[PDB]
């Protein structure tokens, strides 16, 4: 499978690049741009950030008109434009270079108009941002995270990053590794759900308890309602017996009709049916005499309400179990990716620094989402210390180790930086140089620094020079 | 009562028995320079009367009034007063047998006071009633022995003192305070009256239901009696028309149905209440209580307005009566005492008699408004005239005046003595002069001087159908 | 109209200041100058009437209505006037019962000498003890801050008025009434009342001591504290106004017995209150031979308590009884055990060999009491020294044993040693050390004081090991910034050291140079000056007699830098470097001498080459010392390389001569051929070569492991485990190999290996099973160190809990699993929610259920599952 990479850049009437500036072709494996201090590299990084729409937080919004050439000799020009080209390249086992399409792949341009106007043009045809970012994501370049961007801002943020997102905008180390593992927008949603649905379950359980108390009161009333109904049934039976006795007495002097016809065998059953006991039972019934709709009353409504409350409690338990299952499926791959990236950063720090060890660990040991994740570093001939009480060298070393672990975790064909290893020792610079030269072959990288060991291994040298306040770029190979 | 005998022995000054007699029954003037010796008499008199509301009489112990506080040989003080009681009218009831009242006041070491009325002991209430029978109070211009220090307060006085002097005979503020207290008491008792009315209104429905039950029971009894009479008539008719044993022992379906209905109604409306007499007695007692309560309510309602109207009428009548009488008397006294003069009572500035009245005087032929234009002698003279005109409201068979003549004049004292001898006849007057050289027209001038520490001078069916 | 008035409970000035209806109207109208004059005239007229003696009902009604209006005025609410009028009318003296009732009850509800006068002038009632008793009972049961005031009232009834009848009546009605423990803030108020009664006047509450026995057995603690303070104040007053009563003496005796019985109560508050009472009553003017004897014998056994404040109170008791000990008859302020022992021996020898008989027997019993007291204080010092090893108890208890050591006793040096071993807050210890160790008597001069201080430091510094002396010199350097030792003491100690070349019979000759090197660790200018004093002694002819003196002088000279390298110092040191074998000594001397020569020199490399060339010219002890000095030379060479590297880095370096400058010449081809007293140094050097470029590890780890796993010498095994623990910093993963020697036959090897294990985990670092198995092992010091390590790391617990639950299947330890589990469960994990469900998810044995009931290892789930 082939991968996409950039060949050259084109600038027209830039703030620091006046006129047409065509950069030479870049190397397929590794390239490097170089320029003196304050020569215009900031303009290059600003143009690169403006191409992908990632506007910086230093300049105010809708102020892209500054990208147009504004100087003393040219106070007003026509317009600004930048153009980047992309094409395919194949990486084989041995040293070679294969191409699947000899023609240029894509051409992305974004012009600026002094009335604060901008537009995206892919293949010299106008387009929007959603379609082009979806096409870039389909090609393996996701613009959701700035994986290709390496800036000292992220370094100083990680150096001050808390284990948890204590700031309302600054994401903590836990949120940082969440965006790293791609499961960032999975925790807050399920957390808000486990909060709101659980509150609803609590209030509906309180309502169900109230309904159960009402049903208990209804059952306490039914405890006497059933006795009243039994007394009414006994009174009805006594009245039926009295009617049968009256019919038998009226027939002897000559249910209800059946007993009357069977009275007057007939004479035997009339004269032998315990006349004395019949009179005694009649007297007892008359003494006891001197409800039926309770089954079809609010008692049944109370039972239905209790059943509805039980069903609501069952549904609450079911949704609670569902939320628990949803929150349980997270920490598995959470800890999996945690251990994976931990092993990658451990082996990277062991092969690069050859001394000490950097590692991110939970402040606790059981709950990964309890408080947060801290990051400790042990320099050579030293002990474990926090990332906040170290120097700049150890900070940028840990940062480059982390970004190398991220690159090894998720591949990316583009990578840019600007003076990240500035003011360090030449040993680590040579180490990262030979690492990016040998251990990395299936991607394109851009390094900007002043150290000597940087351009000694760069296959493509893109030198920028500023003459008469006009910057121009010249690209050459690494021939000797 | 005429003071013609005085016996003072065993006191702070009267250590020896001094002959004090030959008293004039018309005018008595006890003068001299011995002020303390003369004041000791009034001290002993007020000690007998039990007065202890004076800066010179009130002491921490009762032993101080004895000679040298009872520590210089005279350890006891015994005085005897003999009051002539020929006037049976002013004499108290039950004590008209003794022609002369003898009061022996003896005090010894310890502080015990003795009481003797014609040779009999008497508590403070008895002597208080005996004094009230002779018009001797505590908060009144009476007890002539000493009236106070009104003469000095009479100088630089607003109309308030004159209004209170007039009210001393008017006595309207006390009535106002008493009526305000009674009105507050009635307003407080209105709550209890409302509570009684509420209790009666809550009791009424019980008796109403009792009367209703009694009427229902009477109606049921009448219906039962009618049904029984109908049944008896039917039985008599059946016996006359005609197994006869049951008919003899017992003695138209609509009539039988009505009788059965009446019997059922009487059985279902028994309402056993054998205490109907007690019920009607309670009813009539409640009616009597209610009618008496309403009659008391209307009585007090009428009494309130009647008392208000009587207050207004009596106030106006007494106001005009005093504004005539005391004004005429003061004018006559000012014309008799001070020759060629006239003083009257006039409102302050277009005011009424209720607001207040001031005194307009006349020095010779010059009308003077305020007393500041008069000398101290004239102020003392008008104060003496006012205190002499004030004592006529509460008359007494005797009078004793004590040290009010500060700077009187010669001719003015002569005129005062002449008016006392002429206008004040029938009253036994004693006067103790503070400044000497005055009262040269007195018939008897007691020259009291200090010396040796003391003072010296079938058939049923046919019947039914 | 008394009953009616009790049930119901301007124009007036013209008659009040100058009749029944008028009086009633005035009373109704009256219901502040007018009221002042009214009360004044009423008071003086009532006084006059009472002085001069049918007239009583009027004055009775008048006083009743005036009391009623005064009551309503004080309840509705200048005050000084009405209080003065009340004092006037109360001193004048049925209806009197209700009178005093309505005069005290509203006054008690309302509630400063005026109020005291009111309460004093209202107790003149005769026969009304029931009413006042009920009122005071209601006060104690309802009011809290007034009860103490009531005590003051009893005071004005006790001595000011001198009426014992009412006092004893109130006392008996207070001691006979029933008390309850369910009252809120009631027992505390009663306790404060009795405390004030005992503090202001405890003499009257003594006569009824035979009745308060019921109150002495109260279940609550407030009344117990109150009654012990009461009897303390009582015996204080009895011993202060001796008055010499026999019944009061018997009461003192029986209450002292009650205090001795209550000293072992199950409450700290009552114990501390009894301690305060006995401390305030022991300093009275009396002898109390048997009393103080039993006090000391019962306090010497109860000092080892379990609470905090009771312990410090007991130490205060011991200090207070020690500072005022009655043993001051003969040679006071002296508690020498030998003196009392020889005196007792002489007395018992003269007894076996009549006033003289009485005097000798009293001397004998006094010596017996003295020796019992000295053995008691000795044993109490022993207990406190073995229990002290809460900061308040540490800072407060110092004065007691400091004063104890101030008196000459046989435990002086041992007591000082224990104090020093215990002290390692700081201001107190340094100030008492300045007061005691640096004392200066005014009778002696400056030179005598310096000599005394020198003798003191010599006799206290020459009787300890290396570790305690190191801690003592650290503490001394932490208190040397004040410049306590003057220049005269420095001169006299320098003179003593100079005269020590030759009262030092080998026990102080070494101690002098010991304290020299001990004090030189505080300042550098002390060792820089006076080099010739150590040249002719530490490196002169004296340096050939004893090698310990040479070692200590080398320490002293090495501590100079915190002569322009031209003196004879380095020459004399190199001359001493010559082989001094055939003796067990000379090891640490050379060990420190090589360092002293290398760390401070012009060029240590040429000197090291000269040494290694002149030494290898040369029975086996020679080669042993050669290997030793070569290894220490290469170690110090690495040290100087590192120090020069960091010096050049801190100048304000090519990074190739430090990390890469370890593959030079002088290999170890001869040091390892001896392995495959003799082999000791061989193993030491073979294990020390592990810091040479770290290649010796990857070269001969299996060889060293094999030769160390079968080492019969325990010292060699301890050296191996400490070297392996130190090698964890300089980095290879040698795990699962050092934990195999955690259980050996020798205890010293186990101690060393566990020490290195606990040290490497702090800096330079699973398999945490044996660290919990060694918890119930013998040699209790090991268990104490393990507990200290377990408590020090708590600065996750679920990890070690899972490790223990997984390793519990070892099947090796018996009857010690529950103990270890209870030991590791002291520090919780602050959640107590995840491990619960983790254990409910998987549990097999019954110990899981039993320790889940115990502490850790929901309730409904546990009940359902078990």
């Amino acid at each position: 499978q082939s991968r996409l990479f950039i060949n050259e850049l084109v600038l027209e009437n830039f703030k620091s690049y006046a006129g047409k500036q065509v950069v030479g072709p870049f190397h397929t494996s590794f390239s490097a741009v170089v320029g003196p201090n304050g020569s215009g590299k900031s303009n290059v990084i600003d143009s690169m950030l403006f191409v992908f729409g990632f506007r910086a937080n230093k300049m105010r919004q809708d102020r892209l008109s500054d990208l147009i050439h504004k100087s003393e000799a040219f106070p007003s020009l026509q317009s600004c434009s930048v153009a980047v080209h992309f094409q395919y390249v194949i990486d084989e086992s041995s040293g070679t270079s294969r191409i699947d399409e000899e023609k240029p792949g894509l051409i992305i341009t974004r012009k600026a108009f002094k009335n604060n106007s901008s537009k995206y043009y892919i293949n010299e045809k106008e387009s929007s941002y959603t379609e082009v970012t979806k096409l870039l994501k389909n090609e393996g370049i996701d613009l959701d995270h700035k994986r290709f961007l390496i800036l000292q801002g992220e370094v100083e943020n990680i150096a001050q990053m808390k284990p948890k997102a204590e700031k309302e905008s600054d994401d903590g180390l836990l949120e940082y590794l969440e965006d790293i593992i791609g499961t960032a927008n999975y925790k807050p949603l399920i957390e808000e759900r486990m909060g709101q649905i659980e509150n609803l379950n609590e209030v509906c359980l309180e309502k169900e308890n109230r309904f159960e108390i009402v049903d208990r009161e209804k059952n306490s009333l039914e405890s006497g309602k059933e006795t009243a109904l039994e007394f009414l049934e006994k009174e009805k039976q006594l009245t039926l017996l009295r009617s049968k006795l009256f019919q038998f007495k009226l027939l002897q002097s000559n249910s209800e009709i059946k007993d009357a016809e069977t009275s007057c065998l007939s004479e035997d059953e009339l004269r032998e049916l315990d006349v004395e006991l019949i009179e005694s039972k009649i007297n007892e019934l008359s003494y006891y005499v001197e409800v039926l709709e309770e089954y079809a009353r609010r008692l049944a409504e109370f039972k239905r309400r209790k059943l509805d409350l039980n069903n609501a409690v069952q549904k609450r338990d079911e949704v609670k179990e569902q939320l628990g299952i949803l929150k349980k499926k997270r920490f598995d791959e959470f800890m999996a990716g945690f251990n994976i990236i931990s092993m990658t950063l451990k082996e990277m720090y062991q092969m690069i620094t050859m001394g000490g060890n950097a590692e991110l660990e939970l402040v606790d040991s059981l709950d990964p989402f309890s408080e947060g994740v801290t990051f400790s570093v042990m320099p050579p001939k030293k002990s474990w210390r926090n990332i906040t009480n170290l120097s700049g060298g150890e900070k940028t070393l840990s940062s480059l180790a982390l970004v190398f672990a991220l690159h090894k975790y998720k591949p990316t064909p583009l990578y840019v930086m600007d003076e990240i290893d500035a003011a360090l020792d030449f040993r680590n610079v040579s180490i990262v140089a030979n690492y990016i030269k040998e251990r990395t072959k299936n991607a394109q990288f851009i390094v900007i620094s002043l150290r000597n060991n940087m351009f000694e291994l760069a296959q493509q040298l893109v030198g920028v020079y500023k003459r008469d306040n006009r910057t121009k770029s010249t690209t050459i190979k690494n021939i000797d | 009562m005429k003071v013609e005998e005085l016996i003072i022995d065993g006191f702070k000054s009267y250590a020896t028995r001094t002959v004090i007699t030959d008293w004039d029954p018309q005018f008595n003037a006890i003068t001299g320079l011995n002020g303390s010796g003369k004041s000791n008499i009034l001290d002993a008199i007020c000690f007998v009367l039990g007065i202890a509301s004076m800066s010179t009489v009130r002491a921490s112990s009762l032993q101080d009034l004895i000679y040298k506080r009872g520590q210089a040989g005279v350890t006891k003080a015994s005085v005897t007063i003999v009051f002539d009681n020929t006037d049976k009218s002013n004499s108290p009831i039950g004590f008209t047998n003794s022609p002369q009242i003898s009061v022996t006041r003896q005090v010894v070491l310890g502080g015990t006071s003795k009481y003797l009325i014609n040779g009999h002991r008497a508590p403070q209430q008895s002597v208080l009633q005996l004094f009230q029978s002779v018009q001797l109070n505590i908060n009144n211009p009476n007890f002539l022995i000493m009236q106070g220090k009104i003469t000095k307060v009479l100088n630089m006085k607003p109309s308030e003192i004159l209004s209170l002097i007039e009210e001393a005979a008017g006595t309207k503020m006390f009535e106002d305070r008493r009526e305000k207290a009674e009105r507050t008491m009635s307003k407080k008792e209105t709550k209890l009256q409302e509570n009684r009315t509420l209790l009666t209104e809550e009791i009424e429905p019980k008796l109403e239901k009792l009367r209703n039950e009694k009427r229902m029971f009477l109606e049921f009894q009448s219906t039962q009696t009618d049904l029984e009479k109908t049944e008896r008539i039917v039985v008599s008719y059946e016996y006359y028309n005609i197994m006869e044993k049951i008919i003899e022992d017992l003695r138209d379906t609509y009539r039988e149905r009505s009788k059965q209905l009446n019997e059922k109604f009487q059985e279902l409306r028994k309402k056993v209440n054998p205490n109907i007499m007690n019920m009607i007695e309670n009813v009539e007692k409640k009616e009597a209580a209610l009618k008496t309560m309403i009659k008391t309510i209307e009585k007090d309602k009428m009494k309130i307005q009647e008392t208000i109207s009587k207050l207004n009428e009596y106030k106006r009548e007494t106001l005009v009566k005093t504004w005539e009488k005391v004004t005429l008397d003061f004018g006559n006294i000012f014309a008799d005492l001070l020759p060629n003069s006239f003083a009257k009572l006039v409102p302050c500035e277009g005011k009424d008699v209720t607001q207040g009245l001031e005194v307009k005087v006349k020095l010779g032929n010059i009308w003077k408004e305020s007393l500041i234009e008069l000398s101290g002698g004239q102020r003392s003279l008008i104060a003496l005239s006012l205190i002499m005109a004030l004592l006529q409201f509460r008359p007494a068979p005797m009078y004793i005046l004590d040290e009010v003549d500060a700077a009187l004049d010669l001719s003015h004292t002569q005129n005062i003595g002449h008016l006392i001898k002429t206008r004040f006849k029938g009253s036994q007057f004693i006067v103790v002069s503070l400044k000497e050289g005055m009262f040269a027209n007195a018939n008897r001038v007691f020259r009291t001087r200090f010396q040796d520490g003391t003072s010296v001078v079938x058939x049923x069916x046919x019947x039914x159908x | 109209s008394l009953s009616e008035y009790l049930t119901k409970f301007r124009e007036l000035n013209v008659i009040i200041d100058q009749s029944p209806d008028s009086l009633e109207a005035l009373i109704d109208l009256c219901h502040s100058s007018l009221s002042n004059l009214s009360k004044d005239i009423k008071a003086n007229l009532s006084s006059n009437v009472n002085f001069t003696e049918g007239l009583i009902p009027q004055w009775k009604r008048h006083l009743e209505e005036y009391g009623y209006l005064i009551q309503v005025l004080l309840t509705f609410l200048q005050m000084e006037n009405l209080l003065e009028s009340i004092t006037k009318l109360l001193e004048i003296n049925p209806e009197k019962d209700l009178f005093i009732g309505l005069f005290t009850r509203p006054l008690f509800v309302l509630l400063k000498m005026f109020i005291q006068r009111i309460l004093a002038m209202c107790v003149k009632n005769h026969g009304q003890s029931s009413s006042i008793q009920s009122s005071l009972m209601t006060n104690l049961t309802y009011f809290l801050h007034l009860s103490v005031f009531n005590a003051e009232l009893l005071k004005l009834l006790n001595d000011e008025y001198n009426y014992p009848q009412l006092t004893e009546d109130i006392l008996k009605e207070i001691s006979t009434r029933v008390f309850n423990a369910k009252d809120t803030t009631g027992p505390k108020a009663i306790s404060n009342f009795l405390i004030k009664l005992s503090e202001l006047s405890p003499g009257i509450m003594l006569r009824q001591m035979n009745l308060v026995i019921t109150l002495l057995n109260n279940s609550s603690i407030t009344l117990r504290c109150s009654v012990v303070e009461a009897c303390g104040n009582i015996v204080a007053e009895l011993a202060q106004d001796p008055q010499t009563m026999e019944h009061y003496k018997q009461q003192i005796a029986v209450l002292i017995e009650l205090l001795e019985e209550r000293f072992q109560d199950s409450n700290p508050y009552v114990r501390t209150k009894a301690i305060q009472g006995c401390s305030k009553i022991c300093d009275l003017s009396s002898k109390f031979n048997k009393s103080k004897a039993k006090f000391t014998s019962l306090a010497v056994r109860s000092l080892q308590d379990r609470s905090s404040l009771v312990r410090r109170n007991s130490v205060k008791l011991l200090s207070k009884l020690l500072l005022k000990h009655p043993f001051k008859a003969i040679h006071g302020s002296q508690l020498r055990l030998s003196e009392w022992e020889e005196y007792l021996k002489g007395s018992e020898s003269q007894l076996n060999s009549t006033s003289v008989l009485m005097k000798l027997k009293l001397m004998i019993v006094y010596y017996k009491d003295a020796i019992s007291f000295i053995k008691e204080i000795h044993k109490s010092i022993e207990l406190i020294s073995n229990l002290l090893f809460n900061r308040n108890e540490v800072l407060e208890s110092m004065d007691f044993l400091v004063l104890a050591d101030a008196f000459d006793i046989e435990l002086s040096e041992f007591g000082i040693k224990k104090m020093l071993h215990l002290v390692w807050i700081s201001v107190h210890l340094i100030e008492c050390y300045k007061q005691l160790f640096l004392t200066a008597p005014d009778s002696c001069n400056m030179q005598e004081k310096a000599a005394h201080i020198a003798k003191n430091l010599i006799n206290l510094s020459i009787g300890a090991s290396i570790a305690d002396l190191a801690s003592l010199e650290q503490l001394l350097g932490m208190m040397y910034e004040q410049k306590l030792i003057d220049q005269h003491v420095i001169n006299i100690l320098w003179a003593i050291y100079n005269s020590a070349s030759k009262g030092f019979s080998k026990e102080q000759i070494h101690g002098s140079i010991i304290i020299l090197g001990m004090l030189s660790l505080a300042d550098n200018e002390i060792a820089l000056k006076g080099l010739e004093s150590l040249l002719n002694i530490g490196l002169g002819a004296v340096g050939l007699k004893d090698l310990t003196l040479c070692r200590y002088s080398c320490l002293a000279l090495e501590r100079m830098v915190p002569q322009e390298l031209e003196d004879v110092a380095v020459k004399k040191l190199y001359a001493i470097i010559i082989n001094y074998t055939k003796d067990n000594e000379y090891y640490p001397m050379c060990e420190q001498a090589l360092s002293a020569l290398f760390t401070i020199s012009s060029k240590p490399d040429i000197l090291a080459t000269d040494l290694i060339r002149e030494k290898t010219m040369m029975v086996v002890s020679l080669s042993q010392l050669l290997f030793i000095v070569g290894q220490v030379a290469i170690k110090t060479l690495v040290y100087l390389e590192k120090c020069e590297a960091e010096f050049k880095k801190r100048k304000i370096d090519k990074e190739l001569e430090m990390i890469g400058g370890t593959n030079e010449d002088f290999t170890d081809a001869i040091q390892f051929v001896k392995e495959n007293m003799l082999q000791r140094t061989a193993t030491l050097c073979l294990e020390k070569l592990m810091c040479l470029s770290s290649k010796y590890c990857e070269k001969s780890l299996p060889l060293l492991i094999t030769v160390m796993e079968k080492s019969p010498d325990p010292t060699i095994r301890s050296n191996a485990v400490l070297g392996l623990g130190d090698m964890a910093v300089c980095v290879d993963e040698n795990t699962d190999y050092l934990y195999r020697r955690l259980h050996d036959e020798n205890l010293m090897v186990q101690r060393t290996c566990l020490m290195t294990v606990t040290f490497l985990i702090l800096a330079g670092q699973g398999q945490l099973g044996e660290m919990a198995k060694c918890l119930d092992n013998p040699d209790q010091g090991i268990s104490d160190m393990c507990r200290l390590f377990f408590t020090e790391l708590a600065s996750g617990f679920i990890d070690i809990f899972s490790n223990l639950s997984s390793d519990d299947l070892l099947g090796k330890e018996s009857f010690k699993k529950i103990i270890k589990f209870l030991l590791t469960f002291i520090d919780k994990e602050r959640h107590q929610k995840q491990l619960n469900e983790k254990l409910v998810g998987r549990l097999r044995k019954c110990e899981t259920q039993k320790q889940w009931d115990d502490i850790a290892f929901x309730x409904x789930x546990x009940x359902x599952x078990x």
